[PDB]
């Protein structure tokens, strides 16, 4: 049970928390600022919407009558005049590096002393990792340097960030991915027995107000 | 472990008293000093000498070359960076939503 | 009332596509001045919502006021250009609007609001034969637009082309299968379209709408009138006939109970005496 | 029959909020009481049990309209909660018992 | 009620006070070097009660759940708020010649 | 905290790097020097001390106990007469503690400071006579009981350099020693 100075608690324990919190918020806002900018082609969004239409047809086609579903699946999977067959086209490290650099800088600037003691014991083999700035080989492995504290905070504030904060493909290849999956679908009408299911009980008029 | 060398050399950089020589030494007293890295040393001969010895370089106190201004400026350089990047992201999202 | 409630009201009147322009502008004109400082970036969406509503209200004394404060904060924005085009179209200036929208479409070819305002004039000019075609072309370009897929159904129903309106209502029901209104309006289209080949679908859908929303009464009336119409058909078999006379009786056993609870809610008026004499026929 | 994603995501967000808050509170409490070694990782499980009980009492009977299953009320955020629990445990221990 | 926030606030304040009390007791025990090293049950009871109250409070302030059935959110919708399309609005109706010509 | 908005005012710091060195010299003079700077805070003089005496300084009670004052003991043995003397004092201020030490009627051969404490938190000191009878200080009833219950665990050893002997005695329950080795 060592005795450490309160100056350590006031200038290495709390500043590390503040750093690892505000730099995470900054990284989030910077990721938002540099979100994305991609080339948008009208044909790309058109084929994407057509793929979504085919997906919802092969997924929710059991709600429209059978004949309309047959007409749609025929227009989509027709060898002739079918969209998928006839129409042929003519076609993180950067996120995690700042955390490692800040860890290296914190190790460099806050080396040479014990920072805090983790309440759960650790094996001696990790002594050269948690105690980079200390030359004592006899001191327990629970006593860690500043870099270990920073990394513990980095891994422990990820879930706290969620409290303060709110939290097309290759067309020539994409067409076949939906064609092969839609050719095997059949209509299973869900309204073929809805009348008897409704007659089983009365209407929930309670709460009309 | 270092291989056995019989010559235990005396280096001037190891003298815990630079030039405050204690003439005709007669005893050296050591006290635990409350901390875990410093020892209170009192060498009494003709002259009396008192100092502190850190065999492990004071592993439990804050450094003396600690740059208070550096971290006290980096804290603001992070707080104000957050405060401006929040509004920058908000304005960028507003411009993106309103095209 | 406090401004924190007026903001919630202006948000609710915007989530659902309400068109109560008078009540919208009456609250917007206050928020423009009386509480402009209490809300920050929420004032621009309120400007957009109030301008389009005052246009319906026929009050350009506030339309241009909310338009210039949006043109200043967002210089050259495409939404404000669309607002300017809509103001032109509301002031009978259908000539500059087409040029403005062609100028908008040449900067961002993926823009869709200009594509929709290009057919809004055709609907306003009466060229529905041209509006339906220009909307079908846009749909062929931008599939999945669940607003244009309903405007097309409306245009086809007004054009009395009930056959092709079902093709749009099916595209709407595949994407919103949990929406009972899309089922009710499809049942009505099938009812108006043809006979036994379509009443068989209308009866099913007027009941599916009830199963998705037991408080729906239009679907109940539609189910009753579709069951009776298949029961009173010459090409209807005895099995279909008796099943329809059972469905109609089961629906009538609940119509009166709904009306009975309604007449119980109003201690003065009694509505049960109104519909029952109709159900016995 | 038809599940609205905007509600299951809201329920999952509420559960993650509860989990992240109870994990931090439990880390703080374990750091205050000075628990260490195994008596901290057992207190974490006792706190998770208490949180699951409170969640079952919040959902109450007729919970099937809120969650498809009662499994997220138990397993929801065990690891992401354990990490924050360890962090706050170390923080409150090294700021209450140490120093 | 909306008083759950005050409840979690008082719980967090009591937890901070218990932490300060534990810090004081640890300082005293390291000063006198006693072999007992037992935290006073007086402050342990306060810590446990504050933790329980704060957790039960944040369970309530987290926000209420919402039904999974989509057919439950559209049960109050009407066709008067679904026919209207804000994109295809036309302004050549009678409201312009009636309200403020 | 809200209100905030020398030898008496001397108190312990945080790191405990500043202590009070109680120095004894051969001239019979005791000094108290602060370790931080080196200023003699108190002096005391033991009269009739010979140049070749044998001194032994024992810290009995420290300053950790607030109601009870610190207490140091000094055993000085005259080389010629053999008569030893106990001097108890307050190592912070230097005033002789009002507790009268026992009059050691026989020459003291050796002493031993036990971790056993009286109810007053004073670590017991045992002095072995020339007749090999042990004298305890403080010789209260509680220390007498704590020695009657802990006697066979206390061992003295005396090293006579002129004869080259090394004897070792065991403490009995009645404060008597029996030759062990």
């Amino acid at each position: 049970e060592l005795l450490l100075d309160s100056n350590i608690r006031l200038w290495v324990v709390l500043p590390i928390v503040i750093i690892t919190f505000f730099v995470g918020m900054i990284r989030h806002y910077v990721s938002i600022l540099l979100q994305s900018d991609k080339k948008l082609t009208q044909e790309q969004v058109s084929d994407s919407q057509v793929l979504i239409r085919s997906r919802v047809l092969r997924e929710n086609g059991k709600y429209i009558p059978k004949q309309s579903f047959l007409t749609r699946k025929y227009y989509f999977n027709n060898p002739e005049d079918g969209f998928f067959k006839k129409t042929k086209r003519k076609v993180n490290v950067t996120n995690v590096l700042p955390m490692i650099l800040i860890g290296g800088w914190i190790n460099m600037t806050f080396s040479g002393f014990v920072t805090t003691k983790v309440p759960f014991p650790l094996t001696l083999r990790f002594k050269p990792m948690l105690q980079q700035g200390i030359e004592l080989l006899t001191l327990d492995a629970s006593w860690v340097s500043s870099a270990s504290w920073y990394f513990l905070n980095v891994f422990g504030l990820r879930s706290i960030y969620s409290l303060i904060l709110g939290q097309p493909a290759d067309t020539n290849k994409a067409f076949k991915t939906e064609w092969e999956a839609l050719e095997l679908t059949d209509h299973q009408w869900a309204l073929d027995d809805v009348e008897e299911e409704l007659m089983a009980k009365d209407l929930h008029f309670e709460g009309m107000f | 472990l270092i291989p056995y060398s019989p010559d235990v050399q005396i280096h001037a950089e190891r003298f815990i008293n630079y030039n405050q020589t204690v003439s005709r030494m007669r005893g050296i007293y050591t006290a635990p000093s409350g901390l875990e890295s410093t020892c209170l040393v009192v060498a009494y001969g003709l002259d009396i000498y008192q100092t502190r010895v850190y065999p492990s370089k004071q592993f439990d106190v804050l450094k003396d070359d600690y740059d208070y201004v550096l971290i006290s400026s980096v804290l603001f350089g992070l707080v104000f960076a957050t405060m401006i990047t929040k509004r920058l992201a908000q304005v960028k999202l507003l411009n993106r939503a309103w095209r | 009332v406090t401004w924190e409630e007026m903001r919630d009201k202006m948000r609710k009147w915007r989530e659902e596509n309400s068109r109560n322009s008078e009540q919208i502008v009456e609250v917007g004109e206050e928020l423009i001045n009386e509480y402009a400082s209490k809300l920050g970036d929420d004032i621009w969406i309120i400007y957009e919502q109030v301008m389009i509503a005052a246009l319906d209200y026929g009050r350009d004394d506030l339309a241009l006021f909310c338009l210039q404060e949006l043109r200043r904060q967002f210089p050259g924005s495409h939404r404000v250009k669309r607002l300017t085009g809509m103001r032109f179209e509301a002031m009978e200036r259908y000539d500059d609007a087409i040029q403005l929208y062609d100028r908008i479409l040449q900067e961002d070819p993926t823009n869709t609001a200009a594509r929709k305002r290009k057919i809004a004039i055709r609907k306003a000019q009466g060229k529905n034969v041209e509006a339906i075609r220009e909307l079908n072309e846009y749909l062929e370009q931008f599939v999945g637009d669940q607003e244009a897929w309903h405007e097309l159904a409306e245009l086809y129903i007004n054009e009395h082309d009930y056959a092709k309106a079902a093709f749009c209502l099916e595209e709407l029901m595949m994407t919103n299968p949990h929406n009972h209104l899309y089922c009710q309006q499809y049942a009505e289209v099938k009812y108006t379209q043809g006979g036994l080949e379509n009443l068989e679908l209308s009866r099913k859908y007027f009941a599916q709408a009830l199963k998705l929303n037991n408080r729906n009464m239009r679907a109940l009336f539609g189910l009753y009138m579709s069951a009776s119409h298949i029961a009173s058909n010459p090409k209807a078999s005895a099995k279909t006939k008796k099943d329809n006379m059972k469905y109609a009786s089961w629906a009538a056993s609940q119509i009166n109970r709904a009306y009975q609870f309604a007449g119980r809610s109003k201690k003065e008026t009694k509505y049960s005496l109104k519909a029952v004499e109709d159900m016995l026929e | 029959p038809f599940i609205s994603e905007a509600a299951v995501r809201g329920n999952a967000a509420v559960l993650d909020y509860c989990r992240t808050s109870v994990s931090a509170l439990s880390g703080a409490t374990a750091g205050i009481l000075g628990l260490t070694g195994l008596y901290g990782f057992i207190f974490y499980l006792l706190a998770s049990v208490l949180l699951s009980l409170l969640l079952i009492l919040k959902a109450g009977r007729r919970w099937n309209k809120y969650f498809k299953s009662r499994r997220p009320l138990f397993t929801g955020g065990l690891i992401g909660g354990l990490f924050t629990y360890v962090l706050f445990w170390t923080f409150l221990y090294g700021m209450v018992h140490v120093y | 009620p909306s008083l759950w926030k005050g409840l979690v606030g008082i719980g967090l304040f009591a937890l901070a006070h218990a932490a300060f009390s534990a810090a004081q007791h640890r300082s005293y025990m390291r000063l006198t070097e006693k072999e007992d090293e037992s935290l006073p049950i007086d402050i342990v009871l306060q810590t446990l009660l504050a933790f329980a109250v704060t957790c039960y409070g944040i369970v309530h302030i987290a926000g209420e759940f919402k039904d999974m059935d989509a057919t439950s959110e559209l049960k109050n919708k009407t066709f008067d708020t679904l026919r209207n399309h804000p994109s295809f609005y036309v302004f050549n109706h009678r409201g312009r010649v009636l309200f403020r010509p | 905290w809200t209100s905030h908005l020398n030898i008496d005012t001397l108190a312990r710091d945080e790191f405990n790097l500043q202590k009070m060195m109680v120095m004894v010299t051969a001239s019979g003079k005791l000094f108290g020097i602060e370790s931080s700077s080196g200023t003699i805070l108190w002096k005391q003089y033991l009269p009739n001390v010979k140049p070749d005496s044998s001194f032994k300084l024992m810290v009995q009670r420290t300053t950790a106990h607030f109601p009870h004052p610190p207490q140091c003991t000094l055993l000085v043995k005259d080389k010629e007469s053999g008569m030893s003397s106990l001097y108890v004092f307050n190592p912070i201020f230097g005033k002789w503690s009002q507790v009268a030490p026992p009059v050691l009627k026989r020459p003291i051969l050796q002493s031993l400071l036990l971790p056993v404490m009286d109810q007053d938190y004073a670590k017991v000191l045992l002095l072995i006579d020339d007749e090999y009878k042990v004298t305890a200080f403080p010789a209260t009833r509680n220390v007498l009981r704590q020695l009657h219950e802990l006697a066979p665990s206390i061992f003295f050893y005396l090293v006579d350099a002129e004869q080259g002997r090394l004897c070792g005695y065991r403490l009995r329950k009645d404060l008597t020693t029996e030759l062990s080795w």
